[PDB]
């Protein structure tokens, strides 16, 4: 197949440096530019600059002047983007694309490489249970939920009853509080199951090799 | 920078229909060379963008003739004849005529369903957290459509704006609805200063608010 193959996900503190690898194969490397694209949370897809295989030299869009450096090692077909002195604002996913000299489009995109910048150290989460505080059948249904709070880095995996409960499960996306992650999940079951029968959430944080099981006990 | 502004942000297409995305430029995309370089990408969930069509109206290799393009000078319009599940995801129009190629907007194709109101649940701080001095109140606004919902946290009646944290789930694969949690976290002392904590959900589908409370 013909593609640009990029490096793996980086986790860096501030003031570090990252060198993303964009290795081309299958196509004639010299006759296409390699373009770079920054994707930031919520922010737009922002064209960062370009690299000319022909002549070597590289063109930077103002925003990415100087700290971002476009390298290249042609024999080896790899292209490079390096960020030095990572500010916390560089957390994004970087794409390298094959730029075409005639129709000026970007047709072969790389899989992307995510830089996550943070001064947080690995931390286990705190799995709190959240049982009703006594509400009634809305219409014969109950909803419990766990609150996985305070972790780093992402991700955390949450299962109810070890995979048995899929439907009604709504694991909400991790959000941030002072460098650390806080995330929640909710499961909804018929009034008959709880408390006749046990519901539990299994919270695993591979980053710190911790699995926690908090059994939702009534209130 | 030619700023592309396209809307709507979310297009609740009804699978099978013709859908139209439109996009507009803050400049003419007409080059000295006498051509327009407006291109169209499609990015399916958690993935790389794909070239869909180039120079306003040319289908890139692969794009079935269900996709059609159009426009000139400054307004453009990508059009899908009869939508198909395979082609849902966000859509981006980038132009490569001026420097720089700006990407703007982002129109996501989502599914359309009967309006749903939210199964709003509310939960008080579990012993465990109180014992560590934290206090997290959790309101689960569940299983509803349309996607927008306005949440209010009244603590003793007086609204709170800070200490909040919302998180949504994009359209549920098998029931076309959305869900969101609102997590008002405050210190235990701020907490036991008062009784009464209530969640407020003002949504399309309802006459008056949806309120939920527990009295500490
Ligand atoms: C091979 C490759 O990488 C391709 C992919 C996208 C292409 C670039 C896209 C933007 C246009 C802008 C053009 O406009 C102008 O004539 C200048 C005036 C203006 O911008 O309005 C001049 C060349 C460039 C910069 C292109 C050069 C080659 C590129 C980089």
């Amino acid at each position: 197949q013909i593609q640009l193959v990029q490096s793996g996900p980086e986790l860096k503190k501030p003031g570090e440096t990252v060198k993303i690898s964009c290795k081309a194969s299958g196509y004639a490397f010299t006759n296409y530019g390699v373009n770079w694209v920054k994707e930031a949370p919520g922010k737009e897809l922002k064209w960062m600059g370009w690299i000319n295989i022909y002549t070597g030299e590289p063109t930077y869009v103002d925003d990415f002047k100087g700290r971002f450096a476009f390298s290249l090692e042609t024999s080896a077909s790899t292209a490079y983007l390096e960020i030095n002195n990572l500010k916390n604002e560089d957390t994004a996913t970087y794409f390298c694309t094959r730029g075409d000299y005639v129709n000026w489009y970007f047709d072969v995109w790389g899989a992307g490489t995510t830089v996550t910048v943070s001064s947080a150290k690995t931390t286990p989460p705190s799995v709190y249970p959240l049982a009703p505080g006594s509400a009634a059948q809305t219409n014969s249904m109950v909803t419990l939920g766990c609150l996985v709070k305070g972790y780093f880095p992402e991700p955390v995996t949450v299962t109810w009853n070890s995979g048995s409960l899929s439907s009604g499960v709504h694991t909400f996306p991790a959000v941030l509080q002072s460098d650390l992650y806080t995330l929640s999940s909710s499961v909804t079951v018929p009034s008959s199951p709880r408390p006749s029968e046990t519901v539990t959430c299994n919270v695993a944080h591979p980053a710190s090799s911790t699995k926690v099981d908090k059994k939702i006990v009534p209130r | 920078d030619v700023v592309m502004t396209q809307i709507p942000l979310s297009l609740p297409v009804n699978l099978g229909d013709q859908a139209s995305i439109s996009c507009r430029s803050s400049q003419s995309l007409i080059h000295s060379n006498g051509n327009t370089y407006l291109h169209w990408y499609l990015q399916k969930p958690g993935q790389s963008p794909k070239l869909l069509m180039y120079k306003v109206s040319n289908r890139f290799y692969g794009v079935p003739d269900r996709f059609s393009g159009s426009g000139s000078g400054t307004d453009f319009t990508l059009k899908i004849s009869r939508v198909e599940a395979e082609d849902l995801g966000i859509y981006f129009c980038s132009q490569s005529s001026h420097v720089p190629p700006t990407f703007g907007g982002g129109t996501k194709l989502e599914i359309k369903r009967a309006d749903a109101a939210p199964t709003v649940s509310i939960f008080p701080p579990s012993s465990e957290q109180l014992t560590s001095g934290g206090a997290s109140v959790v309101c689960f606004l569940n299983n509803f459509y349309p996607k927008d919902i306005n949440v209010k946290w009244k603590i003793d009646g007086s609204e709170r704006q800070n200490g909040v944290l919302n998180s949504w789930t994009d359209q549920d694969s098998k029931d076309s609805t959305y869900s969101m949690s609102s997590t008002l976290t405050l210190t235990k002392d701020e907490y036991e200063r008062h009784n009464s904590y209530t969640c407020e959900a003002t949504h399309k589908t309802s006459t008056s608010p949806i309120v939920k409370s527990f009295n500490r």
